[PDB]
């Protein structure tokens, strides 16, 4: 599959929104949510990733940050999510370099301003005792770097849409 | 008097498909985190009375997944009603595993309102 374009895909938000009219709380409840499990996840994903290195661990948690992001429409962390859940069950062997994910955004200049590197970080791994797993884990490593920054761009769209950082 | 239990590992997704739910006009919706907690309230209500009508189940959850839970369930419970797969892997290959497995339908991830109704009338 390719990358979806667009950061939000309003089909899906717009109808969670549809059933938030008494209250803005529920929509706006749900992406606190989604923001907290999003940062709890990504620490829980690097930790596996410098330590234990559970390949299972990984998939469980690229497929339940899948949940969350899918159902709000941030379709572009959802799509990063489900090749983690790929690469942990080693049926992937391959993920896209950085730029070339970016190239894919429909609003390119959502990027300039920032620096689309400055979440990265390295993996702790084991580069002699490279056993036929390193593959796996240092694809899974790439793209939670990739997620960090998609996460980024879904809290620009998402602040300049609620007017409030996010 | 309508019950269903939803299965899902992410509370976000809970909550989302519960108020899909009580806008079709379903209150009554229990919630479980994993397969081992779906058994666990399934084989309660196997004593009491009131049994779920439904039940929607994420095919992959730590602990005991959905597959697992969901042969436990139909195996050492004698559950007959509807179970519905959630997944967003819906290739024919893997919604037949899921039928294999003891589940009568399927809806992808994101679940979709207008599928969630489709779905409440062919097995609720």
């Amino acid at each position: 599959s390719t990358i979806p374009s667009e950061i939000i895909n309003w089909t899906i938000l717009n109808e969670i929104i549809s059933m938030d009219d008494d209250d803005s709380d529920f929509s706006k409840g749900l992406i606190i949510q989604f923001i907290d499990q999003a940062q709890t996840t990504f620490a829980q994903m690097q930790r596996q990733l410098d330590g234990e290195k559970n390949l299972t661990e990984l998939d469980n948690l690229g497929h339940f940050l899948k949940g969350s992001s899918a159902a709000l429409g941030l379709q572009r962390i959802a799509w990063v999510c489900e090749r983690i859940q790929n690469l942990g069950r080693k049926m992937e062997h391959f993920f896209p370099n950085k730029t070339e994910l970016v190239n894919t955004l429909s609003d390119k200049s959502i990027i300039n301003g920032i620096n689309i590197d400055e979440d990265d970080e390295e993996i702790k791994i084991q580069v002699d005792d490279k056993d036929e797993n390193s593959i796996y884990l240092i694809l899974i490593a790439k793209a939670l770097n990739q997620s960090r920054l998609e996460f980024k761009l879904a809290r620009i769209e998402l602040s300049k849409y609620y007017n409030t950082n996010l | 008097s309508v019950k269903i239990l939803v299965v899902e590992d992410n509370h976000v997704n809970q909550e989302v498909i519960k108020r899909m739910l009580n806008l079709e006009g379903i209150e009554n919706i229990e919630l479980a985190c994993d397969g081992q907690e779906a058994f666990d309230k399934v084989k309660e209500l196997t004593s009491k009375g009131e049994n779920y009508n439904m039940i929607f189940m994420d095919v992959q959850m730590p602990k005991v997944d959905g597959l697992l839970s969901t042969k436990m369930i139909r195996r050492d419970l004698g559950y007959t009603s509807p179970i519905v797969a959630l997944t967003a892997f819906a290739d024919d290959s893997n919604i037949k595993e899921c039928l294999e497995s003891g589940m009568n339908g399927f809806l992808s991830k994101p679940i979709k309102r207008p599928k969630l109704k489709t779905i409440l009338t062919e097995f609720c």
